[PDB]
This record gives C-alpha cells, structure tokens and sequence, in this order.
C-alpha cells in the first residue's frame, strides 16, 4: 500500500523526489490526556528559511533534496514552549515521493510510518512520554497549506492531507 | 494614534456563528502574529489562537479546533475570527491583540477595544416592568422597579425623570435561562416621603424603541 | 501549564504597599508578563519578564521572581490603580487578582418584595431581597419556601463597590410560576454577613 497526494497540476515524472525532512506547528491551549499535537507548519517563508536544511527545491511543509542527517533524525526549535515557533525535522533516510503524471503523486506508506514514528519518539524527548498525534494543516493560502513545490519552470500544489493522520503512545 | 479596532457587539442564536473584525489603524500585519483573546463576562482571559498575516497559517486553542477559523485581508490590513455552532458558553467578550513575529516571547500589545458576543436564543423584546411596592427598616424605606423578559442590552432606567439621583441602585442585568436579561434598579427613601411623594422608574430599550414609565405606589 | 495566582482577591487602602504573586508549576525562568485590566477596557501590560518595565508605567510597580516563584508588587497605591491583574507567559494567564478598596465594616440593610399582582396576572411570580450598603462583599443570601431550602431558582447580582462609601449592595431573585407562587404560604430571604451577629431573615406570608 501507499499514500496519494492528490497534486496540481499534475508533476511529470521527473519530479519526483527525496523528502529528506519537514517543518512542524505544535497546536497550544490547555492539552486533554496523554496527547501532544503537530501540524505542518502554521508559519511563513521566514519559518521555512529558519532550518538551513533545504536545497535549490523551494518547497513548503516537505523539504525535497535537501540536506540529510549524520545518524538518527534530528529536531530543532528556537523554544520548544513557543508555539508559535515552528519545530524544524530534519530524516536521516530520505523518504521517495514519485510521482505518476496523471495528478497524483505516491509515497511508500510503511517507510513513512517508519520515519514518523522516529519523529515521535524524538519529539518525547522534548516533551516528555506523551501520545504523539500528527494532524493536517491547519489551513492557509495555497502555497503553506498544500505541499507546494516547484520543478523546471512549474508550481505544484500537493495536498498533504494523508500523511498527516497518524497517532503514536 | 494606532490602535485596534474591533466590530461592534454582537447577538447571535445557539447554534449559529459570528464573525469579528479587527481591523489594523495606522500600522500593518506583516511584521506580528494576531492572536484572540476571549473573557467571559465574569472570568478571566482564554487565549484561542493566532494567524501567520504573511502565509494565513494559523494555531487555535484545542478546546476551538473545529469550531473556530481565523482568516485576515492583507489589503486592508484587518484580522477576522469567525466562531461556528455557537453555545451558551460562548458569550464573552473578544479581544484581539499584536505579538511580534521577531520576539522570543509572546508581550500581548495593543488591545482591540474588545467585541461583546452574546449567545441567547432570544429575540427583539420590550421589557415588562414591575414594581417593587415598599413595605413595612429605621427611617429608610425601600422601594424599586423589576425589569424582566428583555433582549437584547441595554435598558437605561431613571427615577422620577431624571430627577432622583441618590440612593438609587442600578443591578447589572442577568441573563435568564429563557435568554432574556432581567434586572432590578432600587432606590432608598425616608419613610416620611412615602404617600406624600410620587416615585416613578423610567425604563428606555432602545432596541426595541419601548419606554416604560411605573408608578411605584404603596401598600 | 497551570498559572496560580494568588490571592484571588484583596482590598488595600490609599498608599498601602500591595503584593501580589504568580507561581506556576514548571520552570519558566524569568519569562513572565503582568497585565493590568480596568474594568470594561482591555488588558495593559506593565512588567515583562518578571522585572522588566514597559514604557509609560508609573515607577511604584515592580516585580521581580524566577523559576516558578514570581511577585507583582505597587509600592504606592493610588486612585487609578483599582484593577483586576493577570500573569501571562505564551498562551496561559492566570487567574487573576482583583484590586479592591478597604473601608470599614458595614451590615447590610435587608429588604423583602412580593410578586406585584401585576406580575401575577402574566403567569409568573418573583420574589426579590435586597442588601443595601455593605462591606465586604463576601455574603449568602439563601431562599426558604415554607421553611424549606430552595436551589436552583435564585440569580443573584452584586453592584459594583460605591465610590462614595465604598460598599456593595445585593439583589437575589427568586422566580417561581404562579401556579407554584400560589402553594406554598411563606417566603423568606436568610442573610449571612461579618457585620451580622446572628443571621437576619426577612420573611412574609403570600395574601397578608
Ligand atoms: C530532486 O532531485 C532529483 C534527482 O536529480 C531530480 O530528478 C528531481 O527533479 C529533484 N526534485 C525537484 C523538485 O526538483
Ligand atoms: C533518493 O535517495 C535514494 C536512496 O534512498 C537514491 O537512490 C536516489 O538517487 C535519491 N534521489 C531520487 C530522486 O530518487
Ligand atoms: C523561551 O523564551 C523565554 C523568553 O525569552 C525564555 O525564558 C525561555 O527559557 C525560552 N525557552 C527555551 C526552551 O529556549
């Protein structure tokens, strides 16, 4: 099995890429049980510039063939307690998204909960031995609230919407 | 002087939704982050989000997550919050307020003036005014008008036309669990003034263009 | 986070040195705004993390405190600082402490209304005691019909303290239908108070 972005227009492809880490929003207000929440991020190109993990592939929400990890993932963040503070991923193996032609782009559904479930275990080194919860956007212009990205004289727009889904104890 | 300007007062049936305006006067978005902030008549401050001006990115309050939605106008410079299936708990008044983008903490500056929200399944009534005869303390008598079954606020209420100033306590309205405001305004006289002075309450809704005039008699 | 701040409310006269404290229970190193409301305005910020001054505040606040421990302090009250203050750090306030002014003690004075007939011909019966002119604040009012204790059928309201003489006064409603107005006989209004040795009832009989 796997996911489907379904994109706009369609990508031929050629763009298909390396997803080799992503940019995070954690939702604030007083917390219910034992669940810490995260959403691609609610910030703006400043957000994106802020992690100096990227390449030459302007990209919001994914970072596509940019730059790697030594070992294990990594995650940095001005101030963990600022929400409004967006948490920078950076993968160790980079996770293949290809791309069809005909509007849908596919990512490898067991390899992406493989990485999530890395997040999730680095992310309760920072905020203690929570429930990891990962949730879609939260909403935005077309460009922050899709995966928008852009390849030889093109602008895509992919929803991201099913790969954020996923609950972590 | 740059400030923030909310839309006016709002009255709204459970269930429905609202949208508030906050709009930017003499400066622009671009450079903060516009939070909501919301106060229930008598309690304390509850934070329920904010929106990215750049990108429209947003972050709300878990308790709000599906039912609140923040959207700006980068033109005009004016935030807007909208609250969907609105309940009775939703009554408050609603601030919105500017943090900088730049800043390592959140310094809640420049307050809109605020947005009076109020959630009752009510509509436009004129009020019933009832007295409150006086009846049988020391020297002071007691006497006042019940205003009952009225919406939405307010109700100005003068004694006497005007002219009896002293003593007179106004109460803050209530709101009923029918969703109409009720109040009680009194006023403490000599008791040698009972039967040898005419006591009158004046009620205005302005709302509902009715204005009521009650002679409180004794026994 | 959880934002305890203490207490919930305090009365101080003119020039009294006023303290008020904020401690959460994690470590929010010197990070911590106090915000000063006025009633029907909005909140304004008067010290930034812990100690900091915003510009345009008077010099008598201060604050000062850090890890979890933090104090708001008004070396000098005046006349124009009665407010309610809250504690804020990210998207958490605390409760908040409201300002009041210290008078001397005053019992209130009890009042008693029946339902006008005027009313009773609408279907509905309220009955409404009164406290004129009391200090402090802190008082119950409970409803007995034919000396049993009622719930649940009683709004109160409380002015806003005087300026004059600095007291408070108390409106208890007591809303029934007219078909239950008319059962029972005897209605009373207990009041409890500091300035009250035993408590006052004011009582009457329905058709006296
Ligand atoms: C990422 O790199 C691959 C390999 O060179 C390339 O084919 C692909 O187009 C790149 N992705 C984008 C979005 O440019
Ligand atoms: C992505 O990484 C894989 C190995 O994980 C590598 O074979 C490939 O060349 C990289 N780039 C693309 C565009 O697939
Ligand atoms: C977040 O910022 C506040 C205010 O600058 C500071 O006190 C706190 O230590 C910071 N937290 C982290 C984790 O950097």
């Amino acid at each position: 099995d796997t996911i489907t972005l379904p994109c706009r227009p369609a990508p031929p492809p050629h763009c298909s890429s390396n997803i080799t880490g992503l940019i995070l929003t954690r939702q604030g207000g007083y917390s219910n049980a034992n669940t810490v929440i995260f959403r691609p991020s609610g910030g703006d190109w400043r957000d994106i510039a802020r992690c100096q993990i990227a390449g030459t592939v302007v990209s919001t929400q994914l970072f596509l063939n940019g730059s790697l990890a030594e070992e294990e993932v990594v995650i940095r963040s001005e101030n963990w307690t600022d929400n409004a503070k967006s948490i920078c991923v950076q993968l160790a193996t980079s996770v293949e998204i290809a791309c069809t032609g005909a509007g849908h782009c596919a990512i490898s559904r067991a390899k992406w909960a493989n990485t999530l479930k890395q997040i999730a275990s680095k992310l309760r080194e920072q905020y203690g031995a929570k429930t990891i919860i990962f949730k879609p956007s939260s909403g935005g212009d077309p460009e922050f609230v899709n995966h928008s990205f852009n390849c030889g004289g093109e602008f895509f727009y992919c929803a991201s919407t099913q790969l954020f889904a996923s609950t972590w104890f | 002087q740059v400030q923030s300007v909310q839309s006016g007062a709002e009255v709204k049936k459970p269930g429905a939704s609202v949208k508030v305006s906050c709009k930017a006067s003499g400066y622009t978005f671009t450079g903060y982050y516009m939070h909501w902030v919301r106060q229930a008549p008598g309690q304390g401050l509850e934070w329920v989000g904010w929106i990215n001006p750049n990108s429209g990115g947003t972050n709300y309050a878990q308790k709000f997550q599906g039912r609140v939605t923040m959207t700006r106008d980068t033109s005009i410079s004016t935030a807007y919050m909208e609250l969907s299936r609105l309940r009775s708990d939703d009554t408050a008044v609603y601030y919105c307020a500017r943090v900088s983008q730049y800043s390592s903490g959140w310094y809640f500056g420049y307050w809109g003036q605020g947005t009076l929200v109020t959630v009752s399944s009510a509509s436009t009534k004129g009020p019933s005014v009832f007295p409150l005869a006086p009846s049988s303390s020391g020297g002071t008598a007691a006497l006042g008008c019940l205003v009952k079954d009225y919406f939405p606020e307010p109700v100005t209420v003068s004694w006497n036309s005007g002219a009896l100033t002293s003593g007179v306590h106004t109460f803050p309205a209530v709101l009923q669990s029918s969703g109409l405001y009720s109040l009680s305004s009194v006023v403490t006289v000599p008791s040698s003034s009972l039967g040898t002075q005419t006591y009158i309450c004046n009620v205005n809704h302005k709302p509902s263009n009715t204005k009521v005039d009650k002679k409180v008699e004794p026994k | 986070i959880q934002m305890t701040q203490s207490p919930s409310s305090l009365s101080a006269s003119v020039g009294d040195r006023v303290t008020i404290t904020c401690q959460a229970s994690q470590d929010i190193n010197n990070y911590l705004n106090w915000y000063q409301q006025k009633p029907g305005k909005a909140p304004k910020l008067l010290i930034y993390d812990a100690s900091n001054l915003e510009t345009g505040v008077p010099s008598r606040f201060s604050g000062s405190g850090s890890g979890t421990d933090f104090t708001f302090t008004i070396s000098s009250l005046q006349p124009e600082d009665i407010a309610t203050y809250y504690c804020q750090q990210y998207e958490f306030f605390g409760g908040g402490t409201k300002v009041e002014i210290k008078r001397t003690v005053a019992a209130p004075s009890v009042f008693i209304f029946p339902p006008s007939d005027e009313q009773l011909k609408s279907g509905t019966a309220s009955v409404v005691c009164l406290l004129n002119n009391f200090y402090p604040r802190e008082a119950k009012v409970q409803w007995k019909v034919d000396n049993a204790l009622q719930s649940g059928n009683s709004q109160e309201s409380v002015t806003e303290q005087d300026s004059k003489d600095s007291t408070y006064s108390l409106s208890s409603t007591l809303t029934l239908s007219k078909a239950d107005y008319e059962k029972h006989k005897v209605y009373a209004c207990e009041v409890t108070h500091q300035g009250l040795s035993s408590p006052v009832t004011k009582s009457f009989n329905r058709g006296e």
